């Protein structure tokens, strides 16, 4: 009696050896772009936020050092254990991501090009977002598997390592991909969602700069600055390739993160929340669920720390103060300031992210945590509470899009690349960085208001194109990527590039302690500290493939 | 009987009221822990009939 055990079959379901079928094709596709909009998780967003305050940009925030416990401990570099639950989280998740674009690049090689022209072109956009979640692993986790055979099967995958491949033979396998997408994507995507040639260019570029900053060693420290690819970062932050996909600085800085321009010209790439869609709710940007401000009860997460406060002071002229910023407190009456403070930090006193019905203030409405973590809101991520465009769910979000890429990062990723070569060509690159200083001294659209409401004195300068030091452009060059990034999660990562990760971190801890009481007990620890732990799970999952980072063990 | 009504019970502290002063119903609030107020849980249930 056999007839009768194979006449029930699988309901609503396509089986797995259905998918590789050509109908599918474009399925496996879109399927793969939405796990950037859906696979994450308020602890564990894709913006990486949670992982940047151990940055001198933000605090933790929340009721108080309880809540969220083991990402204060990652705050203050102590109690970090390769078991917290929050690495495992993000390991696994960013490794589901490149789930689905091996998926789909697996059927994708089956397909004939003669029947599917297209076929190139979405490899590229597959590839493209494989070494998306590539760069985010290797700048969470530094020793990554390398996971881009899509032909592997499954039981292939508990043969793989994390030190098959070198550091610097790492990032080449992450720009290979990068690498492929510059070549095969089409110039323009009428359909936002996908990278264009231009994105790709822009992503092989920001690769080859943390390739650039060797740690050919045993550990975490610097062991050289390799010119061949600082010359590659060079090459694809060109304006002429900017140019053909029509990417470039926006009119005013606060177009970035505004709901009414998403998918402007500097957008370069971008993962498209949606409303009214036909999902349960999303697809909204849930990921960033806990950093919405106590005055919609929920729950005053990543606040900007006052040394990012300060770091919008300027001088007479214009310029930052480079020597003596953090000193004292940005004082709204007496100081110069950055257009872009009002942009990136929400202050008391001052309308939340532009809505003049909404003040910030010093009570129970603004800090969850009585003023332990402080009294500012991030506002990069938030929006105008009477936005059409924020629903409550589990935690409260938007539908305003992520940028992965601002153009502002292909200039100053361009002007750090010629500074280092230090070629003679520094001042093209000054230059670069007054473009995007220029912009923002004028970016006040929104809040030219502020001057005679509270009294705020904008002066933003350029500076003049003389001869500088390389190791003065350099500086310039941080506190323009300082400023111009600010809360946006690039921050930590960026002292580690420049490995002056612990250097600068503990002089944080130092300095802030004053100010925030959790920072008191500090203490970064040089060559251990720079990234984080291989997760325990997955190294011990691995029986004896995964090699730990330096100085877990 | 929600999932876990009584291990939510046992972590909202006694702080927070059954009820709030205009008779609506209890909860949290400011930096007070993220969590409902069970007996309300209860009611709002109470007609989910199988
Ligand atoms: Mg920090
Ligand atoms: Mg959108």
């Amino acid at each position: 009696c056999d007839d009768f055990l194979d006449r029930q079959v699988p309901q609503g379901i396509v089986t797995g050896d259905q998918i590789a079928s050509p109908e599918y094709v474009d399925n496996l596709v879109i399927s793969a772009y939405a796990i950037w909009a859906t696979g994450d998780d308020i602890n564990s967003s894709f913006s990486l936020w949670n992982y940047d305050v151990r940055s001198d940009d933000c605090y933790k925030g929340g009721s108080g050092t309880e809540d969220g416990g083991v990402f204060n401990a990652l705050e203050i570099s102590k109690g970090i254990n390769t078991t917290d639950w929050n690495i495992n989280d993000i390991w696994k998740r960013l490794y589901q991501c490149i789930t689905r674009a091996n998926t789909a690049l697996q059927s994708l090689d089956q397909m004939d090009e003669k029947t599917y022209p297209l076929k190139n072109q979405r490899i590229a956009e597959m590839r493209f977002l494989r070494g998306h979640a590539h760069f985010m692993l290797k700048q969470l986790f530094k020793k990554i598997v390398i996971v881009n055979d899509e032909n592997m099967e499954p039981d292939a995958y508990n043969e793989l390592s994390n030190t098959t491949y070198t550091n610097d033979e790492q990032w080449q396998k992450i720009a290979d991909d990068f690498q492929f997408a510059y070549d095969n994507l089409p110039e323009v995507q009428i359909e936002k969602g996908r990278p264009a040639q231009a994105a790709a260019a822009a992503y092989l570029a920001k690769t080859y700069l943390y390739k650039a900053y060797r740690q050919d060693g045993a550990d975490n420290a610097l062991t050289g600055i390799n010119e061949e690819d600082l010359k590659q970062v060079v090459k694809y932050t060109d304006p002429l390739i900017m140019a053909k996909g029509g990417y470039g600085l926006e009119t005013d800085y606060s177009m970035n993160f505004l709901p009414q321009y998403e998918n402007g010209a500097e957008s370069v790439w971008a993962i498209q929340y949606s409303i009214n869609d036909g999902t349960y709710n999303g697809n909204l940007n849930w990921g960033m669920g806990l950093t919405t401000p106590q005055i919609l009860g929920c729950c005053d997460f990543h606040k900007p720390s006052q040394n990012l406060v300060n770091a919008f002071k300027t001088d007479s002229q214009g310029k930052p103060l480079f020597s003596t910023y953090d000193n004292e407190n940005y004082e709204v009456a007496t100081d110069n300031v950055d257009p872009r403070l009002f942009h990136t930090v929400g202050m008391p006193g001052f309308p939340y992210k532009y809505n003049e019905g909404y003040i910030i203030q010093k009570n129970d409405d603004w800090s969850r945590s009585k003023g332990l973590y402080g009294y500012y809101v991030s506002l990069k991520e938030n929006v105008d509470p009477d936005c059409d465009c924020l629903k409550k769910g589990s935690y409260w979000a938007s539908s305003l899009n992520h940028i992965v890429i601002r153009y502002a990062d292909v200039l100053l990723m361009r002007a750090e690349a010629l500074i280092q070569l230090n070629d003679g060509r520094i001042t093209d690159a000054i230059s670069l960085i007054n473009e995007v200083r220029s912009r923002a001294a004028g970016s006040t659209m929104l809040i030219f208001n502020y001057k005679e409401d509270y009294g705020v004195n904008f002066k933003v300068t350029p500076y003049d194109l003389k001869a500088y030091a390389q190791d003065e452009a350099m500086k310039m060059l941080k506190w323009e990527r300082r400023v111009e990034f600010g809360m946006e999660s690039s921050r930590f990562f960026d002292l580690v590039r420049w490995g002056e990760a612990k250097d600068v971190i503990n002089a944080y801890y130092v300095t802030e302690a004053s100010r925030c009481s959790i920072y008191k007990n500090a203490g970064f620890t040089e060559n251990k500290n720079e990234y984080l732990p291989v997760p325990f799970e997955q190294i011990s999952a691995s029986n004896g493939n995964y090699t730990q980072n330096f100085g877990w063990h | 009987a929600p999932g876990g009504i009584i291990e939510t019970a046992l972590d909202i502290p006694s702080a927070i009221p059954v009820y709030a002063s205009d008779g609506s119903w209890g909860g949290p609030v400011g930096g007070w822990p993220d969590r409902r107020n069970p007996r309300a849980v209860l009611e709002y249930n109470k007609d989910n009939r199988y």
